[PDB]
């Protein structure tokens, strides 16, 4: 259904939709917040923000485009919203503004602005918002000094030595012919987008970007950020994940979903069919769990992300969790595997074909990038189907079955026992 | 079970007398030095024992700032006697580092507890 | 009872039975917000437990949402499936159990829940304010119940009674086949639901202007103002919404949120400015009302709210398909105010 | 000769971060860095004259020990 | 630092120290009603508990009273013992710790207490928003700390110097000896206090007319409306007060309350009607609205108000003394409305 090709200096992804009203597009990066230091961190965050910049927003709305971009750990979208019979347009802003003429949104006083604004805006993060900022430490100590820990918000304090020589050496490291995929959904066809392409002359550089040294390895640890005066205990949890391309991907989410989320307010997730809530419904261990199965070129997480009121029973919650995780091993029945297959469909079916194109672009983006083609979703679902009850005991028998966890929490989590004490739940004796 | 305003009291007697300040006070320096409570990265008053109402009181008057040090101090120090080890030379409290900072707390609660009491057990004049 | 759809070549259908519903039309304050969490409660033949893990076991989930003049019964699934989830959501308009230990023990917390999300940000009670004094007994109605007058069960039921009705909603599925959907609507219990009046009327909705609110709260300071617009002017609303939110416009550092309203009767425009201290909100927002009582060129926007328009609107099931060509100036009239916040160091109406 | 300063994103800490940096870097950086020899060696800042020293006399890659 | 005294051949004096600082001089939200609390605390001399337990046995006890003007700190005693109870209100107005200990453990309490038990009733709820919507920045302060802006320590410390200066307070004892009140305010603190400005505007306090204000609370309805009246016009809604309260009217079955606050510029005169249901509210309130705009005969109440008026005159220290001998007639003009409660079935401003 999506067209894929490489043209003479890059490639061209297409995914055509004719019953849309409207059309992306974009350029997509094979270099996110994995390939930063330490020290020159939140750079991709000060070149997400400065293309989002007033001073070229403004020349973008007056052409009746809408700009937006997206930071993620692997990859690192610029993308233009417009109009179906407007990407003429779109494409000359995208070659002006940020490949050609790329010293104008770098000057000083429009870099001093922004680098304060997003200065305020990751403070503002780091203060106030403690799922995302746990999920952010839950990367940093799974992930511990690799290339795959670094916050793509970027620290406050590897922001503040950040310079305009930075962005550049960002830029002509890592905006590359060879690093970029140029990403087109919406309705416009792939002959129209790779035609507009060879007409105006579409070149980022010529270089290869830098080799990371070393990939990322998962160091079973904890961070334990607590803070008595947060009402809640927030706490993420996971085991070393599949990363993308790996044959144990789909099973993995699979068993990401045999658990679900849980919203303890809403009356119809109170409902669901997890074992879990027969266990943390009766003192109401939680307020809202989510099981995801994060999955980056290099390695991934897989485990689940909660948030309590009941600071008292922390414990109770991590050992029910585990303990029904460990029945991913040992007891996973046969209609837990067609729930969630059920629900995993109806989840990727969502995800992938929303009514957004810019959220599209970015998936379609990493997605060949990473693998140089777009798995379609009949495929995808074919593959969710082959899944067998023996195929996700086998795989939590390799990767949950007593292996090493990564904790994180903020908030009071006293009530939090130790390591040990937790990762003595991973395994229980046969019972 | 020594009241603080009786420790005051003796030691500011023993300080504000010529010779008792330069006869007992570099006994005092060398008793601190040996007593090592400056190796684990406390200061003397995270050492008083806190389990009585009169510490209770003086450690909810604290300020914040100061009691989350405090608490750092206590669990460094937790640690750092767990490892079986002492903080090292640049982690030690230094001398001019380590003021009593509770102790104004702890004094005004015993001033207020020792009223508190005299007038629970007064006889008027009659 | 209207039937549409959108067939596209893909796997995930969405149906949407949108009844005209709302807390516009509530008799009481709230009696809509508890209708719309009693909505996928248990019927009367399957149990609202039964509901969740037959239809997670098909692949789809339920959201019932309360609008200002809405109530959408929505139901995302995969394709395969729709003659289950047209009979489930049938049996949701024409049978609910209507238990009162279901309204004492799941409904009831879940609008207290509501009410304290939407209680906890400032920015939502001031636009429940501003509609409110804009409108006094029509569209500003509460839209989440309080309990500041008691909603009973029978309240609750006889609120069903008058919105589920056969004139009265409207079905539309995206990502589905219209002629199955139009025979599976058929042969169901929307065609046994009574024939009811529609509740839309087609008047204006008889707004006030110059009135003023002024909310004491706890935590960050709004000042908002609020314009009701009529149906030819709602055009050019929506591009000095679009303006003023995009970077053509100076005022966009100054602007926390600025949104049109529609309806099929008129609209609000809502401007709400929102920060820490309320000398901020105050120097802003009377740059706001300054700049803007002096006119404003809304020629550049036209392009641009054209595209955002179009983003807003291929969400939507019923599009207003606007104008957008005729707009040129715009010059502040006469508009509501709120001050939610520290509300002595916010200015006042005749101030700005 | 070169700009202003090598900024200190990219050359503070260069003794705990030489090995790690990939070898692009590595010559960029040395790149920048002998561009900025020939400028009166008053004017540059203390992260680049340590960064110099640990290029040519680290204890990396040659200079690295036995044991 | 003006000393009067009314001696008497009884047992009991009371002592009362009036300063012009209550949340009618308040800088910020609150802080008048904060260092009211902050009061009969401990002070540099004498702690908080020495002084109930040295007061209670030689006889006497003390309170601080926040009004909307004054700071009243009243002290009652056996006649004999004077002079303590001087020195004890010099050495609170001179010396007060102000303490952040006493701030986060007695104020703080003592003021979510206070605002708490004056949250849960709807006709304090009214009478503020109504001194709120007629006066702005003036009289309609908050009279009670909320928490709303952020009163520190050092803002009440800040409003205590301010406050408890030489030249703005008043000593007034009644039962007292005059010539040994003065001999006892002098050699004391009261003389070493600063000698700083009265804060007492002789200026007409800027009312507002015809705005409306609606709060919702969840309990009893009461609608009220309220005039700003001016020196000239005191004694006649004095005897419309008295009127509506006594057996004259026939509107004293639907009024719940209706009094004047009388200040040295001007006054306020509320009147309230609550009831638990709306619909109560709503027609005895539109009959008091028409039945008031339709003149009154206020010339029988006026043997009446003399009465009452000696009767609430005579606790008082200072008397202003009004007229009642020229008010013949009232029309209601306009008028300020709150309502608060079940809100969207009291009436508004246009159909009153
Ligand atoms: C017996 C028994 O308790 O079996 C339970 C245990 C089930 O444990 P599990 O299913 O892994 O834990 C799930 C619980 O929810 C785990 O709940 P939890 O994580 O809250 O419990 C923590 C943990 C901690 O419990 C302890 O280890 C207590 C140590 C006692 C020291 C005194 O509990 C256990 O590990 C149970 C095993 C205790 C074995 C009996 C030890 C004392 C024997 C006398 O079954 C076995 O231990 C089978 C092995 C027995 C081998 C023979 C031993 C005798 C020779
Ligand atoms: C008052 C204080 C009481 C102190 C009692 C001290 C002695 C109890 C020790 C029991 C061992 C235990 O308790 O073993 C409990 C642990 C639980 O393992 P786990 O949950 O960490 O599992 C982590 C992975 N799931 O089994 C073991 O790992 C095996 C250790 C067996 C060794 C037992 C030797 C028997 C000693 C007898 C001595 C006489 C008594």
């Amino acid at each position: 259904a999506e067209v894929t090709q490489l043209s003479n200096g890059i490639v061209v992804a297409t995914e055509h939709n004719p019953s849309a009203h409207t059309a992306s597009v974009g350029v997509v990066f094979g270099s996110g917040a994995a390939n930063e230091n330490p020290y020159n961190n939140g750079v991709s965050n000060l070149w997400k923000n400065i293309f989002l910049s007033k001073e070229n927003s403004a020349v973008a709305a007056k052409e009746g485009l809408a700009l937006s971009s997206n930071i993620s750990r692997d990859f690192q979208s610029y993308i233009v919203s417009s109009l179906p019979g407007s990407t003429d347009k779109s494409l000359d802003f995208l070659n002006q503004s940020f490949i050609q003429q790329k010293a104008n949104l770098l000057s000083s006083s429009n870099f001093e602005a922004t680098k304060k604004s997003v200065l305020k805006q990751v403070q503002d993060f780091e203060e106030n918002d403690h799922p995302n900022r746990v999920l952010e430490h839950l990367h940093s100590t799974a992930f511990q000094n690799t290339p795959l820990s670094l916050p793509t918000r970027g620290t406050l304090e590897s922001l503040e030595n950040l310079v305009v020589a930075d962005l550049e050496s960002f830029a002509n490291n890592h905006f590359l012919n060879s690093n970029a995929v140029v990403v087109g959904t919406g309705n416009i066809k792939h002959e129209d987008l790779v035609n507009s392409i060879e007409s105006k002359n579409l070149s980022l550089q010529t270089g290869t970007k830098p080799v990371l040294k070393k990939k990322a390895a998962f160091l079973g640890s904890e961070v334990r950020l607590r803070d008595d005066t947060l009402p809640k205990a927030w706490i993420s949890l996971a085991v070393e994940g599949e990363p993308v391309n790996s044959p144990n991907y789909f099973v993995a989410k699979l068993a990401a979903q045999i658990f679900g989320s849980y919203n303890a307010f809403e009356p119809a997730s109170r409902l669901q069919g997890i074992k879990l809530l027969d266990n943390i419904q009766e003192y109401q261990l939680c307020d809202n769990f989510n099981h995801f199965s994060l999955s980056y070129k290099d390695s991934g997480l897989w485990g689940f992300s909660t948030a309590t009121r009941n600071v008292t029973m922390i414990d109770d919650l991590i050992h029910f969790t585990l303990k029904q995780w460990n029945r991913l091993t040992i007891s996973v029945t046969d209609t837990e595997v067609e729930r969630a297959k059920s629900l995993l469909k109806l989840q990727l079916g969502q995800l992938y074909e929303s009514g957004n194109p810019v959220n599209d672009a970015n998936l379609l983006g990493a997605e060949v990038l990473i693998k140089g083609s777009k798995l379609s979703l009949g495929e995808a679902f074919k593959k969710i189907d082959a899944i067998t009850v023996k195929d996700v005991k086998a795989w939590a028998g390799k990767r949950l079955w007593d292996q090493d966890i990564a904790i994180a929490g903020t908030g009071q989590i006293e009530g939090l026992l130790d390591y040990m004490r937790i990762r003595s739940d991973m395994s229980m004796m046969r019972w | 079970p020594q009241s603080f305003t009786s420790i005051a009291r003796i030691g500011d007697y023993i300080l504000k007398s010529p010779v008792l300040s330069k006869l007992c006070v570099p006994v005092a320096n060398q008793f601190i030095n040996l007593a090592g409570y400056k190796k684990l990265g406390l200061k003397f008053d995270d050492l008083i024992a806190e389990e009585n109402p009169i510490m209770q009181t003086a450690l909810r008057r604290l300020p914040e700032d100061e009691s989350y040090a405090r608490a750092y101090r206590i669990i460094r120090a937790h640690q750092t006697e767990l490892t079986h080890h002492l903080l090292p030379r640049n982690e030690w409290i230094k001398a001019q580092e380590d003021v009593p900072y509770l102790l104004p707390y702890i004094l005004e609660a015993e001033a207020a507890a020792k009223e508190k009491d005299e007038l629970d057990n007064i006889e008027v004049s009659k | 009872l209207t039937v549409s759809a959108r067939d596209a070549p893909t796997k995930i259908s969405t149906l949407a039975v949108k009844v005209h519903g709302g807390s516009r039309y509530a008799t009481k304050d709230g009696v809509a917000h508890l209708l719309n969490r009693f909505n996928f409660q248990n019927t009367n033949t399957r149990s609202a437990l039964k509901l969740v893990r037959e239809s997670e076991l098909l692949g789809g989930t339920f959201k019932s949402t309360l609008d200002r003049e809405y109530i959408t019964l929505k139901a995302t699934f995969l394709k395969d499936d729709l003659p289950y989830y047209v009979n489930a959501l049938a049996d949701v308009l024409y049978k609910t159990a209507f238990k009162p230990h279901e309204l004492t023990e799941s409904v009831l917390p879940a609008a207290r829940y509501d009410y304290a999300v939407a209680e906890q940000c400032p920015v939502k009670s001031a636009e429940d304010q501003l509609y409110a004094i804009t409108f006094r007994k029509g569209l500003g109605n509460p839209l989440l119940y309080d309990g500041v007058e008691r909603v009973s069960l029978q309240d609750i039921k006889d609120f069903a009674d008058k919105v589920y009705t056969k004139e009265n909603l409207e079905v539309s599925g995206e990502n589905v086949v219209e002629a199955d959907l139009k025979r599976f609507v058929d042969e169901s219990l929307l065609s046994t639901l009574p024939a009811g009046k529609s509740l839309v009327s087609k008047s204006e909705p008889k707004f006030f202007l110059g009135e003023e609110n002024r909310v004491r709260f706890i935590g960050d300071s709004v000042a908002a103002i609020g314009i009701p617009v009529n149906k030819a002017s709602l055009a050019q609303y929506e591009v000095l919404a679009n303006y003023l939110t995009s970077a053509l416009s100076e005022l966009s550092g100054l602007i926390s949120s600025a949104k049109l309203d529609k309806f099929t009767d008129g609209g609000l425009f809502t401007l709400f400015v929102r920060d820490q201290d309320s000398a901020v909100v105050s120097s802003n927002i009377k740059k706001i009302v300054a700049d803007l009582k002096k006119g404003k060129d809304l020629s550049p926007a036209i392009n641009y709210t054209k595209l955002k328009n179009a983003v807003q609107n291929e969400s939507v099931s019923s599009p207003i398909e606007l104008n957008f060509d005729a707009v040129k100036d715009f010059k502040l009239g006469k508009f509501n105010y709120v001050a939610v916040g520290d509300v002595s160091n916010l200015p006042y109406l005749d101030e700005l | 000769a070169q700009t202003h300063a090598l900024s200190n994103a990219a050359v503070m800490d260069l003794q705990s971060r030489w090995e790690n940096m990939p070898s692009t870097e590595q010559q960029d950086i040395v790149s920048k860095l002998s561009e900025r020899q020939k400028l009166p060696w008053a004017q540059l800042t203390e992260p680049e004259k340590q960064a110099v020293w640990y290029i040519s006399y680290g204890e990396w890659g040659p200079r690295r020990p036995v044991l």
